[PDB]
């Protein structure tokens, strides 16, 4: 038998997307010798596997490149060669995806899996395909969309404590839409720990932690006032800050109207993306665990705000019931829960 | 422009 060489690509291929090696196989034989270069002549670092069956590229190929695959192989009915050349896709944008929570951190049972896109997705689901996620215990997830750019990633329940999460972000190489390609690769781990979820009541106008079901503290809390009332719904943990300027006009107020503020404060802990806070008020300790006197935040004194800061960790859980306020918006950001578990589970997509 |  006369031996036959096939390949990964096509002689004259273009578009060849980089998010695979490049491989070459022999049949009725074995391949002597594989080299590939590049358009400016260098050569591309592969390997021959060890039954000398099969080579593959081992570095990652480029963009918007021109390489010329050559290859020779041997069988009882003398030798084949073959040479190939192909470009590979030629973007007409990059976009870098940032991915939380941090690579080794250990979160609350409510931390979603977060895909940022620093660039608008055309093609969600190449999105959702080149994103693998790991989970130990394996618990099912899903996908949903909270803006063109970030994409988030969650269980039915709350997660369940000792999980590892494993998301391996492969982009690199992928048609994201519209000459949309990957710049990188992402790869990033962590750990669900105990269990902590705190109960904002506005009933008793008292703020419970629960750690495994077990009651830790009980904070006095004044929330927001009835004409700018504290969303009801479930609050993800989001970042810690041992101070913070709360800026109405981030969130589109401005100071200086009837709703605006501009308040330095110490221990806030982010729950919302709208600008609800965690954070030690002093002002309104006599208020607190009577009215409700803030703008929408969690006001609670300064003990118990810095409790809060040092004690809850990103990803816990803050529900607020009772409130004569709305719900989160289950785009808020933070408020990924308050989606019912059928419409994540369906996505967005599109 | 559209990057951020
Ligand atoms: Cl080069």
């Amino acid at each position: 038998l006369v031996p036959k060489l096939t390949a990964s690509v096509t002689d004259g291929a273009v578009g060849v997307t980089v998010d695979a090696p490049v491989s070459v196989t022999a049949a009725d034989g074995v391949l002597a010798a594989v080299t590939m270069v590049n358009d400016n002549g260098r050569p591309v670092a592969g390997r021959l596997s060890p039954d000398g069956l099969r080579w593959s590229t081992t570095e990652q190929l480029g963009y918007n490149r021109r390489y010329t695959l050559n290859a020779t192989a041997l069988g009882l009915g003398g030798a084949a060669t073959r040479q190939l050349t192909f470009q590979t896709s030629s973007p007409a944008h990059l976009t870098m995806p940032y991915v939380m929570p941090g690579d080794g951190e250990v979160v609350g049972v409510g931390e979603p899996v977060a895909i940022r896109f620093d660039e608008n997705i055309a093609d969600r689901g190449a999105a959702e395909k080149a994103i693998k996620i790991t989970t130990n215990p394996p618990v099912e997830g899903a996908f949903y969309w909270l803006n063109n750019r970030e994409v988030r990633w969650r269980p039915e329940h709350f997660w369940k404590p000792g999980t590892a999460v494993d998301v391996a972000v492969n982009t690199y190489g992928v048609d994201l839409g519209e000459g949309m390609f990957g710049e990188d690769n992402v790869q990033t781990h962590f750990t669900i720990g105990d269990e902590v979820i705190a109960t904002a009541d506005d009933n008793t106008k008292i703020l419970t932690v629960r750690v495994n079901g077990e009651v830790v503290k009980s904070m006095p809390t004044s929330m927001g006032k009835d004409s700018t009332p504290t969303a009801n719904g479930i609050y993800i943990v989001g970042s810690r800050y041992k101070h913070i300027i709360m800026d109405s006009s981030t969130y589109g107020v401005p100071v200086n109207s009837p709703n605006g503020y501009r308040t330095d404060v110490d221990w806030a802990t982010q729950i919302s993306y709208s600008g609800v806070f965690v954070h030690s008020a002093p002002w309104s300790v006599g208020a607190q665990g009577h009215t409700n006197t803030s703008h929408g935040s969690l006001n609670v004194s300064p003990s118990n705000a810095q409790w809060f800061y040092d004690h809850v960790k990103r990803g816990d859980i803050v529900e607020v019931v009772n409130t004569v306020g709305g719900t989160l918006p289950g785009i808020d950001g933070l408020g990924d829960w308050n989606i019912p578990w059928d419409q994540w589970r369906a996505g967005n997509a599109k | 422009a559209x990057k951020x």
